[PDB]
RNA sequence: GAUGUUAGGAGGGCAAAUCCGCCGAAUUUAAGCAUAUAAUUAAGCGGAAGAAAAGAAAAUAACUAUGAUUCCUUUAGUAACGGCGAGUGAACAAGGACCAGCUCAAACGGUUAAUCCUUCGUUUGGUGCAAACCUUUCGACGGAAUUGUCGUUGAAUUAUUCCAUGAAUGCCUUUAAUUUGAGCAAAGUGAGCAGGAAUGCUUCCCCAUAGAGGGUGAAAGGCCCAUAGUUCUUUUUAAUUUAUUCAUUGGAAUUUUUCAUGUCGAGUCGUGUUCUUUGAGAUUGGAGCACUAAUACGUGUGAUACAUUUCACAUAAAGCUAAAUAUAUGUAGGAGACCGAUAGCAAACAAGUACCGUGAGGGAAAGAUGAAAUAGUACUCAGGAAUGAGCAAUUAAAUAGUACCUGAAAUCGUUAAGAUGGAACGGAUUAAGAGAGAAAACAAGUAAAGAGGGGAAU
RNA sequence: ACGGACCAAGGAGUCUAGCAAAUGUGCAAGUGUAUAUGAUUCUUUAAACAUUUUACGCAUAAUUAAUG
RNA sequence: UUGUGUUGAAGCGAAAUACGUGAGUUUUCGUGGAACAUCUCCCUAGUGCAGAUCUUGGUGGAAGUAGCAACUAUUCAAAUGAGAACUUUGAAGACUGAAGUGGAGAAGGGUUUCUUGUCAACUGUGAUUGAACAAGAGUUAGCCGCUCCUAAGGGAUAGCU
RNA sequence: AGCACAGUCUUAACGAUGGAUGUCUUGGUUCCUACAGCGAUGAAGGCCGCAGCAAAAUGCGAUACGCAAUGAAAAUUGCAGUGACUGAAUCAUCAGAAUGCUGAAUGUAAACUACACCAAUUCCCUGGGAAUAGUGGUACUCCUACAGAAA
């Protein structure tokens, strides 16, 4: 039983070869539960969940390593980019929504809403 | 107001002249039990209601604001005498006067247990002792509705 | 008040007030003021003189704020 | 139909039942709405969420002598209180540019309740004591003392009314 | 009772005691303190533990008093270890209470439980 | 125009309660029925948003006049439409909610497209642990565009007064509100009775800004969660705090002095005719076809078709726009004089499930042991076994044994009593039997002795 | 003549609009405060409370196709 | 408003020297094991059943009755088993009569196949049998088919409505 | 040890059948409030899978009744088994990672796990070293820019 924190640290090679290994006790496990043996059976649940987290960190270590690939660049790959509502990515921006004409930001300008009282 | 088709939701057919059946309309299909069965109508099982409730009832009331005020102010009147406000159910008997006023530093007090002794050396011991005591589980669903207790007032 | 309705001092007379021979029917006379003068023509020309046709012009939009005139004595 | 009775004129011959609403919630809206105007006036920090409306005179033989809140007043009044209809609508000034002045007692009367209300004005300076003489029509900024003196003062709305 | 954010309604607050997760049926598996444990940790309450002392004072074993066993937050019980019963068919088991009528008289060291105390400072 | 697996992008489907277009009935009413009504509805097709649509007058009025749209009260079941039958049915004014105005076209700018986009670079500072994000103006390139982007809303001229501008230095405090997530949160587990078990009953104490609810072996303010209250934390948003020196760059409003009365949406309006729609009637809107305009002194409304003509009001044939408004949908909260398992959703449960139909579709029944099965029946006997029985056994209780709360009626069994010649039951009156019964169906008081309970008297 | 083998449970003049009569209640040539607003009311409260000395309905006057 | 409940509520069965004229009301015993009433006055309604070839559910007499009738037909002995007319074995008598209850396939079915157990229900009599129930297992392709071709024809593209 | 005729009907007591009644209620119903689009960045819907023993429902997606992270934080259990004396057992939150075949379904098809064409593709170390028949792309319409052909 393997944590995700202690592996965080290994490179890429390291973790694949654990992973390796780790899939090979899997399958030697579940050779074992269908033959007669059936001691081991237990041991599948924690070697099962071990391989998930050492996938998890490798995947995670690559996804991050592939963003620092595409830092900036203006054109990310889909995945890499944003995934908010389609009708959100379509949406105007607010710089687009906020635009006005030089006639209207003028007028704006040299007239706006006044706070004031009254007696 | 019970949901809106209520009963009615299933295919109408009566299929039931030369049939030796009553003519209400009966589920088409086969293959379950409701198949066959007595379709809506109030006295069919599963027909929806003779007339089902309708949200547009006349749930309020418009009072005259004239005869609002006048009940008020009889309602201040009647708590005015003694004999009145005995017979309502307080147990006054140990009041000086049923017009009873305190002085305005009662507005002032912030604690339930000073608040029990004035209302208590006002004479109103017996009032306190029902009011406590009158806590009670009512009887039937009520209970069931967000209505567990019934006190009686004070 | 559904417990002061006359219907509920009827609740166990079989034909609930409405008659054992005639029975109580849905539209027997027909909807709404159907058989003026035809067959309610009497109820209409006894309660209702002068129902039927018309009489005078038309004023086409009256704008009743015109002629408005409130009167004192 | 039956005895003396008038003639019926029930107009439910359609699908009413679909039509039919009931307002339960009438005065949940009206406390709705007043919360909406309340946080309204103390979002804008003082300053009443009303605008200044002229009184005209109801139309038609049948109003003729009631006056009402009209809509705006117009470009000769404002002109009448020296204010511009661009810098008006900045201090709460309603102005519509459909209504003319047709007689010389609207006309003043719109005019001097603008110069009162012009008056009673006390304006806040755009950029936190850089009072200036204001544009348009719009009257000088008040001063820092002034300001802290009467934002505590209770606001007057007759005005208004 | 004062705020309409939190329902009253006997139906949904029972459904949630029914129903609530593991976690919240921690803290509804609460119960007192001893007056002198009460007046050392100046608390009024707490959640039971597996290896705290307890005194029932409710039910048939009112009296007596023993180290918790182990807790059930499924079934809402708790189990200390002298308060075993004889079963039909002749072996022996813990007897459910429910952790409302007993009382804490000794509780265990654990880093988290001085964290809380403190926090009820 | 083609064509391009050239580069970068978009549409498609689901979902509908509210919303926007189209298409479009009949049942029904008229006591028949054909116009009418149902209904500009249902069904059908298409299209959006958190709202949609409408909306800034080719409006109303006729007055002392109002001033975009929407919605509420009302106008008003009114004017009007209609085998003038059945039926249908607005608008203006008035009182309110809300309140917001704008831009293209056309005009003007040619000592100069002053515009726009793509791609590649540069920095101006900032909140993030990170991921990412917000600001930033100097470009260069390639294009688009004069078959028209951008600026002005006539153009200059004085006067004031405003608005954006950079650098340097310092200043970033306080409070109220609003809104998340967290903590803290009073007082009995005191006698006694009866209990399997108090939260019950008596009795003695209390807390309450907490006596809402839920749980706990029975009805709990003081046993637990929580509740009243309060303290932190999150969102934004008001008031408050401080701004000071130097500079030129452009713009704006009004006010002086002159020009020129400019522009203003065409197969469009309009008219005829046909169909539909409307309350709209010698036609309300729309649509098809035919004809087909004027140029602001015009042309369009002013609810009866015309001709001549006054008057008033608007300025069509281009476009955007928040709020007040609606929500039988989805999700999440909170409630109720609602239903309480044949009820309430079809579905309290493994319910749109089982099952039926080739298919479109149709569509159920079914909740409850006990406080605790961490008490689910051990042991013995008899039986092949199912089961049964017990001197045996859990429980307070098994006639609470898993179909398990209670356990009605129909129907059936056991025992007892009675009746019994082709009905049985019954009404009225008694008699004989058999069950039950003392509250009127007798005896207050009196004296003694035994057990008790009270009240008054110092 | 038709329905009824038996038992249990369910089972049918209600709701809304609009009019009138009757009766009770309030006020009375007035009556109803509509929509909406305010207000230390905000568990209850979606109810109660209130309305700076020409809103609207009905009534206070009828009659006529109608100018009136 | 003012009450009843673990010293037993509601409900239910039988009743009562009970009251009422009557719908009913009130009590007793038993059962039941957790709630119930308010007739002090009023408010409210999905408020009162003998019927509707009423709806749903349950249950009767008919009645141990009609009936368990096509396919010529069974018998002896043994085994298993608690139990054998209809499970197995041997013997006999017969049938189907290559237009076959014989072998292969298609459509349809979908594990019914096999082995080992096994009998609560089903196998309209029995049943130890079984297509039932339970646990496991079983389907091997370059050559057999699909896959390819085109037919009656279907869908779609370009247009055009 | 003996005695009742049988049947039919009536009554009572006790039981069978049945599931009414009462009492329960994590359900419904109605109203109020608040927010409100999902999809070629592959939706809704449908299949197929996934646990040690695992059918349904619920949950999930070859990392498959759950991974990581964050808050709480000692249990979780039918057995087996796993957990500290808190990134570990279990809840809650859920932002990272992953998300089979389909489906608008979009390379051609479809009662096929059938058939294309173009890049071979993927991974490890800091240019090498491996492993893979595996992986991506290719619909129709349209917009902007570009390309070389046309009159």
């Amino acid at each position: 039983n393997v944590k995700a924190y202690e592996l965080r640290t290994l490179k890429k090679k390291e973790l694949l070869d654990k992973l390796d290994e780790l899939k090979k006790e899997l399958s030697g496990l579940r050779i074992s539960k269908a033959l007669g043996n059936s001691a081991k059976n237990s041991k599948i649940h924690g070697v099962r969940k071990n391989v998930a987290r050492v996938l998890t960190v490798y995947n995670q270590k690559r996804k991050m390593e592939l963003r620092q690939l595409y830092k900036n660049k203006k054109f990310k790959p889909y995945n890499l980019r944003k995934k908010l509502t389609k009708n959100k990515r379509l949406q105007l921006s607010p710089k687009q929504k906020a635009a006005m004409t030089l006639r209207q930001k003028k007028k704006v300008q040299n007239f706006p809403q006044r706070k004031y009282l009254v007696v | 107001a019970v949901k809106l088709g209520a009963g009615y939701e299933t295919s109408a057919e009566s299929w039931g002249t030369g049939r030796a059946v009553a003519r209400i309309p009966r589920v088409p299909g086969g293959g379950t039990h409701r198949a066959g069965q007595g379709a809506f109508g109030n006295m069919c099982r599963g027909g929806g209601m003779f007339n089902p409730t309708k949200i547009w009832r006349r749930w309020g009331r418009k009072v005259n604001l004239k005869e609002k005020r006048y009940a008020v102010c009889s309602s201040i009147a009647a708590s005015g005498v003694t004999s009145l406000v005995l017979a309502r159910g307080h147990r006054i008997s140990h009041l000086k006067e049923v017009p009873l006023v305190v002085s305005n530093d009662i507005e002032s007090l912030s604690k339930t247990k000073e608040a029990v002794n004035f209302l208590v050396s006002l004479g109103l011991k017996d009032e306190v002792n029902r009011l406590v005591k009158s806590k009670k589980i009512r009887a039937g669903k009520g209970k069931m509705r967000n209505r567990k207790y019934k006190i009686r007032n004070g | 008040a559904t417990r002061f309705k006359k219907n509920r001092k009827k609740r166990g007379h079989v034909s609930a007030g409405h008659g054992r021979v005639g029975k109580h029917r849905k539209h027997p006379g027909g909807r709404g003021k159907a058989g003026g003068l035809h067959h309610m023509r009497i109820n209409f020309d006894k309660y209702h003189p002068g129902y039927f046709g018309k009489v005078g012009m038309r004023h086409l939009n009256l704008l009743k704020n015109r002629t408005y005139c409130p009167t004192i004595n | 139909v039956a005895h003396n009775n008038v003639l019926p004129n029930v107009h439910l011959h359609k699908w009413w039942q679909r039509h039919v609403r009931v307002n339960f919630s009438k005065n949940i809206k009206k406390k709705k709405r007043r919360l909406l105007r309340e946080k309204r006036r103390k979002a804008n920090g003082g300053t009443p969420i009303e605008k200044l409306h002229p009184i005209v005179h109801c139309p038609t033989q049948r109003y003729n002598f009631r006056t009402r809140l009209g809509k705006g007043f117009t470009f000769e009044e404002l002109k009448g209180a020296g204010l511009t209809p661009r810098a008006a609508q900045t201090i709460g000034i309603c102005y519509d540019k459909r209504r003319k002045n047709r007689s010389e007692e609207s006309l003043t009367k719109n005019v001097e309740r603008l110069l009162k209300y012009k008056n009673s004005l006390v304006m806040i300076p755009l950029k936190k004591n850089k009072a200036k003489k204001g544009i348009g029509g719009i009257p000088a900024d008040a001063d820092k003392n002034t300001i802290k003196e009467f934002r505590n003062k209770k606001p007057l709305l007759s005005i208004f009314k | 009772k004062f705020n309409k954010q939190k329902s009253s309604s006997r139906r949904k607050m029972r459904k949630a005691h029914f129903t609530a997760p593991a976690g919240l049926r921690r803290k509804i598996m609460s119960s007192k303190l001893s007056k002198e444990l009460r007046l050392k940790y100046k608390t009024r309450s707490l959640p039971v533990r597996k290896d705290d002392e307890v005194l029932i004072c409710r039910g048939h074993n009112h009296g007596r008093e023993g180290k918790v066993v182990k807790i059930n937050r499924k079934r809402y019980k708790i189990y200390v270890e002298r308060v075993t019963r004889e079963k039909v068919n002749g072996e022996s088991t813990f007897i459910g209470i429910h952790p409302s009528n007993v009382v804490l008289t000794k509780l265990k060291v654990d880093k988290n439980r001085k964290k809380i105390l403190d926090r009820k400072a």
